[PDB]
């Protein structure tokens, strides 16, 4: 038996060829070659791999045309780790731009770093230019020097920026564009009594100890100024100084929070110089149990993945020429192979980059295995790769004589 | 080889501005007054102005001086109205 392993047909209703490797599924007393594992498990109803059987017992029994599903998966390992983390990147070359999805944890040695605080990076979208920071994107206008001066920007510098691709320009979210805060009731008169002045003009109050607080006078009250906002409300001219008070009739006066300054940051911007740094990615982090992910921005001379392992990337055929399909799939370690999406919708990535959907039923579920619970991941990535049938033991039960044709194939080159 | 290291030579020096507004002849050097963040250089040229890099500016100021020393200050909301070369 060590000497020239062979087989015997058993109970088993998945068999294959000790030679030949074929895949053969028994439906009653009839054998019918399979097109591959996924809709062998299906068919029968057993999660199981197949069983070597000597060839020349496989002759011997009666067959039938084709069964199964085209392109189905040919290889079920479930893994589904407790820390979920997917990332979008967008490089641009030295014209055009690519798209990659990387999948696990990526790798932040080297030039690589995050983005925050006073770091940001402009890209141009739609015949628009975005302000990217605290991983939100903002649109800016290049005429605006007012915003621009105080803000360390050039109008040169705002226009030549580079372009973005449509992946990453829906994957982050939207916030308020950066332009004079528009005051209301502004030019009129006040709702309280005290009011030094008309509604809308800058209010400030020195101090003996710390700096000056500024504030502005609204309708219904004052409300509080970081300097940074300050000097862009001081740009109109308008006047060469607000208003001094004493602090105490400052405190005695209402105070207001009506207007939002969420996107103004404290100082000038840091802007990375994205001929050193082509490379940036938008990150989604999440654990397991926690009720919301972590959202980050990364920057680099490169993607953020190891040099030892960037021969591994996986170059998609690419059929669909809209910005619907990525062009390149990396999975690194502690990867999800079983995922769920926000009513929940279940996928299995397979190795080469493909999805394909997986019924919620039990059935469907008991056939494959994937009783484990699955993985979190965001739609926004998951879309970009490529598509296939689903899994369904209602669609598997076919016959077939020939299968149809694949239109617009592309070369495999040696 | 690289490029020269030579004084900036502004063409037609001197001559009147095409556009409105421009607040000095062909070649001048404008900047924004520091109450209103870091401050910006330009030269304002023919049909409009460009952005010039800090040290750019003092050699183009240094060389072009003939006895002046400092540039044209100019305010932001006029600053805006002036077109990019």
């Amino acid at each position: 038996s060590f000497i020239s392993p062979s087989g015997q047909l058993n109970e088993s209703p998945i068999i294959a060829d000790r030679d030949s490797g074929a895949l053969y599924v028994r439906v009653g007393d009839r054998l019918y070659p399979a097109l591959n594992l996924a809709s062998a498990r299906l068919i029968t109803g057993r999660p199981d791999n197949p069983h070597l059987v000597r060839s020349s017992q496989i002759a011997t029994m009666p067959r039938g045309p084709l069964v199964g599903i085209p392109g189905a998966p040919s290889s079920f390992s479930p893994k589904s780790p407790p820390a979920s983390s997917w990332l979008v990147c967008d490089t641009v070359a030295t014209q055009g731009v690519t798209v990659t999805v990387i999948d696990g944890t990526p790798d932040l040695t080297g030039h690589r770093q995050i983005l925050s605080g006073s770091d940001a990076v402009v890209l141009r979208y739609g015949g628009d230019a975005w302000v990217i920071r605290e991983g939100r994107r903002s649109r800016i206008e290049p005429t605006n020097r007012a915003v621009l001066l105080p803000l360390g920007l050039t109008p040169e510098q705002v226009s030549q920026a580079r372009p973005m691709s449509r992946a990453l320009f829906d994957a982050l979210p939207v916030g308020p564009e950066l332009l004079v805060p528009e005051v209301p009731n502004a030019g009129g008169p006040a709702t309280f009594p005290g009011a030094p002045g008309p509604i809308g003009t800058v209010i400030v109050t020195p101090q003996i100890s710390g700096p000056q607080q500024y504030s502005l006078v609204l309708g219904d009250g004052v409300q509080t100024l970081p300097p940074l906002v300050a000097q862009i409300l001081q740009n109109a001219a308008g006047n060469t100084k607000p208003l001094t008070v004493e602090p105490s009739t400052l405190a005695k006066m209402p105070v207001v929070n009506r207007l939002d300054l969420s996107a103004y940051p404290d100082n000038p911007l840091e802007v990375v110089d994205i001929r050193e740094h082509p490379s940036t990615c938008w990150w989604w982090e999440r654990t397991a149990g926690e009720n919301r992910a972590r959202v980050r921005v990364v920057s680099g001379p490169t993607i953020p993945v190891a040099a030892t392992e960037m021969n591994k990337v996986v170059s998609l055929v690419k059929a669909d020429t809209s910005g619907r399909q990525a062009d390149q799939v990396y999975f690194g370690p502690d990867h999800a192979n079983f995922v769920a999406v926000t009513s929940e919708s279940l996928w299995w990535v397979t190795d080469a980059g493909a999805r394909f959907g997986v019924e919620d039923s039990k059935e469907a579920r008991d056939a494959l295995g994937l009783t484990l619970t699955p993985s979190l991941a965001p739609w926004v990535a998951l879309r970009l790769l490529p598509q296939g049938p689903t899994l369904s033991r209602a669609d598997a039960l076919v016959e077939h004589d020939t299968l149809p044709m694949d239109m617009t194939p592309a070369e495999l080159v040696v | 080889v690289g490029p020269e290291l030579l004084v900036p030579e502004v063409p037609n020096a001197g001559g009147p501005a095409t556009f409105p507004g421009a607040p000095g002849p062909i070649g001048t050097v404008i900047v924004t007054p520091q109450i209103s963040g870091p401050q910006q250089y330009s030269l304002v040229l023919g049909d409009g102005v460009q952005t010039l890099p800090p040290l750019v500016a003092q050699i183009l100021q240094n060389a072009g001086s003939a006895g002046n020393t400092k540039p044209l200050t100019v305010e932001p909301s006029t600053l805006a109205k002036m077109p990019v070369v």
